[PDB]
Order: C-alpha cells, then structure tokens, then sequence
C-alpha cells in the first residue's frame, strides 16, 4: 500500500518535457503536488479533489495535472524552467481535512545542457594506523568527486552485504565550485570498525554510488562516454598491516 | 489562515526531552497536524490536535491551545533515528494547508568518552591522495567550515557501532594543495 | 436578535433517470436559500445577491472544488449502503448538517443522514458518538466512532466554524434576514365559516386563534411562501360574537366581527 | 421503501382581484422521492411562462418547491396544478378557487 511516485531522481535539459507518475490504492480522494524548496518549505502545485476534477494551489505556473483515475495523478512539466529545479512530492488524503500520505519524493535537476553531467569519480581512504594504535578502530572514508547532478545514493558493502551498522554519510553532497550554478558535487561517508576486524585480510570493503543520469534515448555527441545511471564503486581488503 | 512560526533548528542530547513550538495566526481553523521528514524521506504523519488538549503516543506529545494560536510536539527519551525536520501545518476555513517551514532536530550523541584527534587516511590505490579525518570529540564541538575554497570539510557526522554500544562523532576535509597537512586543518 | 440558523443539505441518488441529478447540495440560512451545487453544472453558485455580492470569485472556485469531492465520497457511501442492504434500483442517501444561534448566546449544532428518506445515523457532538437505526448502520457507525480525529473535527465545525460562517452571512444578508414584515391581516365570510387571513408576512412563525367572548375546534391553513420572500396562512370556524387574535414578531392583533 | 405522496396546494401571492396582475403559486410539499413534474394549467392548457424554486429537503427527509407563474385572474379563466410522482398511477391536478 502507500503512494507510489517515479521517477526518484530526473535530470532534464532546459525546454524538455517530464511527466512524474503518482498512483495510491488507498481509494483517496485528494491528491496533491508539492515542491520542496530550502527555507520556503512545502507549496502546492496542484491538488485534486476527486476523479474528474484538478484546481490550481500556490505555483501551478509552468506544471499540467490529470486526474483520470482514483489512483493516479501525474504531473506534467511542458517545458523544463532552470527554476523547477526541486525535489516534488506526490501526497493524497481521504477528506480534505485528513491526513496526507507522500509519496518517496522526485529529486529534478533541470541544467542549460546535459554536458555538464558527469558520473562520480570514487576512492576509498584506508584507516590510518595512528587510529588504530590509540582507539582500537578503523575509520575508513569514502569519497565521491565531479558529480553533477547531486542524484546519489552511497552505500557500503562489506564481504558482499550492505552494511548500516558504522556508517555515516554527509546528508548533502557539497559544490566543488560554490560560486557556479552548474559546480559539479562531492559526497564523504565513513565506516568505522574494530581494528581487528579491519586487520582481518579476509575482509573486503566496497564503497558504493548509484549515480541517476542520463538514459539509452538520450542523444549523445561528445567525446566522453555517456553519462548514463550507473554505479561507480571503490574498494580495499582488509590488511593485517 | 495567514501565519505560520515554528523554530528552524533544535539540538537536544540523546535520551532527553525536546518540544518544537509552532505559533499560527488565522480567522478560521479545521485542525493544526505535526508531521515528521526524515533527511532524503517523505513526511508523515504523527498528530493532529483542533479542540485545547493534549495527545500522547509512545514517546510523543501535541498540545494545542486555541486562544493563544500555539501548538508544541514534545519528543521524550530522544534517540538518534529522531534526528529529523519535524513539519506544522493547519487548516483553515475553507481546508487550505498552510505548511510551517519546519523544524530541524539534531541529536547529540552523549560521548561520555571524548579522545578529540585528527588522523591522516592514505587512498587505497595512488599515495598522493590524502583525505583528514577529526573522530571521536565531544557533541559540544563545533567545526568551522573551510576559508580555503581549494579545501573542502564537511559537517559533523555521527556514526553508531551497534554491536558495541559505541557512538562516536566525524568530520573529513580534504584538499589538491601540497601545502595541505592534515594538522591545524580543523581550527 | 431571534434565532438564526445555517444548514446544508445533501441529496445523492443512485441509478437517477434522465435530466435528474445524482448529487445536489443546497445551504440555508433560515428559510433563505444561499448557495447551490449539483452533479449537472459542477460548480457552486450563490442563490442570494448578498451572497454573491459579499464572496469573491476564490470562494467559489475553491467550494466548487469542496463539493466535487464530496459528490464523489457520497456516490461511493451509497453504493456501499446499498451492498450492505443487497438493495438493487435506484436508492436514496440525505444529509443535513447545521448550527444554530439562540436570543441568548447559545448555540446548537446537528448531523444526521437518511436512507431512502428514513432516519439512519444521528451524531451527538457532546458525547462524541452516532445512534443508528438498524445494525448496517452501527456498523457504519462503529468505523466512524474508531477515528477519534474526524468526531473531534466534526464537533469543533458544528460548535466553531459553523456559528462562524452564520455570523459572517447574517452581516452580508442582515436587511433581509433581520427585517420584520406585519401581517395584513382580513376576515372573510363562506360554507357559516369565518377565515383570518394572514399575508405579507416575514419571518414565517405566526400564531393565529378564534375566540367567542375572549374565550378559546378550528381549521388551520399551513404557512405558505407566496413567492415574493412574504408567507401567508389562514385559521377558520364555523354563541353570537366571534373574534380573530393574531400574533408575530412580538405584536399582537385582534379583529372583531 | 416508504414512499410520500405529495401535498399539493394552489394559491394567489395577493388576495385575488380579476384583471389586476397576480402571482399564481403551487406547493408541492411532504413527498419521497424526489422526482417529481409539476405543470400549471390555464383552462386545461400547459403554461409555458412558469417559474419554480429549485429543490428543498425537510427535517423529515421529504422534499418541497414552489411553482409560480405571473397570471391575471379573469370571471371565465380557471387555473390548475397538475403534479406526476411515483405514488400516483395518473398525474393529480387541484384547480385554483379565487374567493
Ligand atoms: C457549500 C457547503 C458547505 C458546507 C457543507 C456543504 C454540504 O453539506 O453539502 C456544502
């Protein structure tokens, strides 16, 4: 059950079109469209009573909306703005003075062109002895570099399994180049273990990133491969010293 | 149904107690809602209050009183999943939802142990390459950010090694310079 | 001031014949029709010129919007009565909900629903809970009574925003909703019968009697609307010397014959 | 299902005066369900030129409505209402009396 919204992660030329699917088996009547913007919080786009109707919220300017169906709600960008550049929430509710569901939220990066995409560059900085010495634990780190855009997803695999335990990653990846609008990102995350686990040279540590880009349609005359979706991991064993 | 306060940032220390205050001003009210938002997550839902009360689930609380427009959720023996923007919105007359900015909650793990220390970590395949990390200080600690812009350093990050009952804070910089050492890299 | 009330009332049916609308909703302050939506034009229409002269175009914009939705939760409530029953054809599902404000500063507020016309659910907004008529209403009923949020929202709209919204339209109809129009009052002879006539009138409650000597078997004629926002009623008999008494708005009138 | 059978009662706005412009009125009242056609007749013939009041709901659940029609009573002319609903196997019509 729940609420359902796709894509998670979109990257769009300016002028292009998207329309972002939203459905709920939950029979409610009212569906909504929020964008999430620092400081400013949550505005409506759009917002449907019922099946057969839809009604304009704070912002619609740009932004199409059906309501076909119960279930579904798809919101339309007719033509990508740089200003839509935002993460959207599909939500529906039973009344109109009932709780909201959301959606898991679309991160939409719109960019002039999809030159300025690039994948992660991956690296993974093993423990320094001198920790190990003093604390009995091994911090390893991972750095993703040269991303653009800030659509990851960093997870660390330790012996083939995904690992939460000892794990902690910055929640926003940070600009390489602040001044720049189009500044490529990087994103750190730690794993810290015992020593010993560490030193344990059966031991293999993988960090990973899920990079959302561009797609098998898209058009692509560069030099540099096509910047697609894809996972760029790096990786070390385990070192007895 | 105009105005909506709520504070943009709270710190309280694992296994207290914290209340996010929510102040709205408005002719015309169909109820004030809490929500939470997990960083990367959709909020849900966690109360709704339209009659002066109080109402308790688990580890959470929402008062409301109408004659002073003021509602707070209030989160007992805090732990560290509670690190979250906690989100007040109400209705008015005619069922608009006016959203408050939100609430960031910050956690602070209670480091009974402080050994505050930055460690240089080598890349694992080109020597050159050098990330810093600053581990294991106090949650009262603050790190500065970078006045290098060929210097990058991160927020303060918390890790948990469940199976040890061992928190332990984190910041990591690093640098292209030569120039760069990993001493004197966080003051 | 006297007594003043808001209600609005809900009409679905199933299955409807042609030209009929599945779903019309009608509010009233008093006797006084102000605002209108149904399933045919979709849109909600003010049926007083104090009403639309006083609501910009937003306020209807967004109760359009409002009373689509509710059309749909009702079409969707009677198609699951009517499993419930294993009714078949066309049925019936009301609603009435409102407040009153009293002389005194009280207030009163109701919500019930019908099927095909009977009493089957009935809140009580002090005790928070709903009386049913029969068992498929109870069931109803106990999901309704489970969501404490919606009872303690419906009782805060019956006791706050309702009265509100009474307050609000009262200011914009006062001239007409707070105006009293005396009775013309007249006798006339037939068959041996006497009529007291009553006409012109407004508000509607009257009270007329007969009476031999000053003392008190008589034909009342109901309280009609005669079109014109103005009502009109007669009482008629058939000792020697007889009397009309009429009271309304706190005045007393008396016509010997 | 109980139905209602409607109460149909048929009158002037103002006390009646041949020649001088009236309002001839007719209340359907009391009935369940709601559908209902309701003609106002002159000398047996289909006014084209009527008003109604759209639709009313009682405390009781029965519906209500008023039909009007802008007339002027004469000596010969005789005016009517002529209602259709389900509890009724052939339209009822009450005349008019002027008194
Ligand atoms: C326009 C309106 C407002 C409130 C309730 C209703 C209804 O019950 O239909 C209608």
């Amino acid at each position: 059950a729940g609420v359902t919204q796709t894509p998670k992660f979109q990257v769009l030329k300016t002028g292009q079109s998207m329309t972002l699917q939203c459905a709920q088996d939950m029979n409610h009547n009212y569906m909504y469209w929020y964008r999430q913007d620092p400081g400013m919080g949550l505005r409506l786009i759009y917002y449907s009573a019922s099946e057969g109707t839809t009604d304009k919220g704070e912002v619609p300017n740009g932004y199409n909306v059906s309501r076909s169906t119960t279930e579904d709600f798809p919101l339309r960008l007719l033509s990508a703005a740089p200003s839509q550049t935002s993460v959207y929430f599909c939500a529906s509710s039973n009344r109109e003075y009932s709780p909201l569901h959301f959606g898991n939220g679309t991160r939409l990066t719109v960019t002039e062109d999809l030159n300025k995409v690039f994948p992660p560059e991956v690296a993974v900085f093993e423990p320094s002895e001198a920790e190990i010495s003093h604390t009995q634990k091994a911090t390893l780190v991972c750095l993703a570099t040269g991303f653009y855009p800030d659509h990851v997803e960093l997870s660390w695999w330790v012996n083939g399994k995904e690992v939460h335990s000892g794990v902690c990653t910055d929640p926003q990846p940070l600009k390489e180049q602040p001044a720049l609008n189009d500044s490529r990102y990087a994103l750190s995350s730690r794993l810290r273990v015992s020593a010993t686990f560490w030193q344990d040279p059966r031991n293999h540590f993988r960090c990973q990133v899920q990079f959302y880009g561009l797609s098998e349609n898209d058009e692509w005359t560069q030099d540099r491969a096509k910047p697609v979706t894809q996972i760029v991991s790096a990786e070390a064993w385990g070192r007895a010293d | 149904g105009q105005n909506i306060d709520q504070p943009t940032e709270m710190t309280a220390t694992e296994g207290a107690i914290v209340q996010i205050n929510c102040t709205y001003q408005t002719s015309g009210f169909n109820g004030l809602f809490w929500y939470q938002q997990h960083a990367g997550e959709a909020p849900t839902f966690l109360s709704y209050n339209v009659l002066d009360g109080l109402e308790e689930k688990g580890r959470f609380s929402s008062f409301l009183s109408r004659s002073k427009g003021y509602s707070y959720l209030l989160l007992k023996e805090l732990q560290m999943k509670d690190s979250a923007s906690y989100l007040c919105a109400f209705l008015d007359s005619n069922y608009q939802l006016i959203w408050g900015a939100g609430t960031k909650l910050i956690i602070k793990p209670d480091i009974q142990n402080p050994d505050p220390a930055v460690y240089q970590l080598r890349d694992s395949k080109s020597s050159d390459k050098s990330v810093c990390l600053f581990t294991d200080f106090d949650s009262q600690t603050n790190v500065s950010q970078s006045k290098d812009s060929d210097v990058y350093i991160t927020d303060k990050c918390v890790l948990d090694m469940r199976s040890m009952d061992f928190k332990s804070n984190s910041a990591v910089a690093w640098s292209n310079k030569s120039d760069f050492a990993c001493a004197n890299a966080f003051n | 001031m006297r007594t003043h009330s808001l209600r609005y009332f809900r009409l679905g049916v199933s299955d409807p014949i042609h030209g009929v609308p599945e779903f019309i909703s009608v509010g009233y302050v008093d006797s006084h029709p102000i605002t209108t939506y149904d399933s045919v034009t979709r849109q909600k229409e003010p049926r007083a010129p104090w009403m639309a002269e006083n609501l910009a175009p937003d306020h209807w914009e967004r109760y359009t919007q409002l009373l689509r939705g509710w059309q749909q939760m009702f079409k969707v409530e009677l198609k699951r009565l009517q499993r419930h029953y294993n009714h078949s054809g066309s049925h019936t599902y009301q609603r009435m909900i409102g407040c009153e404000l009293l002389e005194d500063g009280s207030t009163t507020g109701f919500l019930q629903y019908a099927y095909d016309g009977q009493d089957f659910l009935i809140f009580n907004k002090d005790t928070l809970s709903w009386l049913a008529v029969d068992n498929v209403a109870h069931t109803i009923k106990q999901a309704w009574e489970a969501n404490q949020h919606e009872l303690l929202y419906q009782k805060n709209w019956l006791e706050e925003e309702c009265i509100a919204w009474l307050k609000r339209f009262l200011e914009y109809g006062k001239d007409t909703l707070q105006r009293t129009e005396p009775p013309l009052v007249r006798v006339n002879r037939k068959e041996t019968a006497l009529f007291c006539k009553a006409h012109g009138f407004y508000p509607p409650e009257i009270y007329m009697t007969w009476m031999k000597n000053g003392e008190e078997e008589i034909d009342y004629g109901d309280i009609l609307p005669s079109g014109d926002g103005t009502y009109q009623a007669w009482a008629s008999i058939e000792s020697n010397l007889y009397s009309c008494h009429v009271e309304h708005s706190g005045v007393h009138m008396v016509l010997q014959v | 299902m109980i139905q209602r059978t409607p109460k149909i009662q048929v009158y002037s706005r103002h006390p009646a005066e041949n020649g001088k412009s009236n309002f001839l009125n007719c209340y359907v009242s009391g009935f369940h369900p709601s559908d209902i056609e309701v003609d106002l007749l002159k000398n047996g013939e289909r006014i084209e030129k009527v008003e109604h009041s759209d639709l009313s709901f009682s405390k009781d659940w029965s519906f209500y409505l008023l039909y009007y029609t802008e007339f002027t009573p004469t000596e010969k002319d005789e005016y009517a209402c002529r209602v259709n609903h389900v509890t009724l196997s052939q339209p009822k019509i009450v005349k008019w009396d002027r008194d």
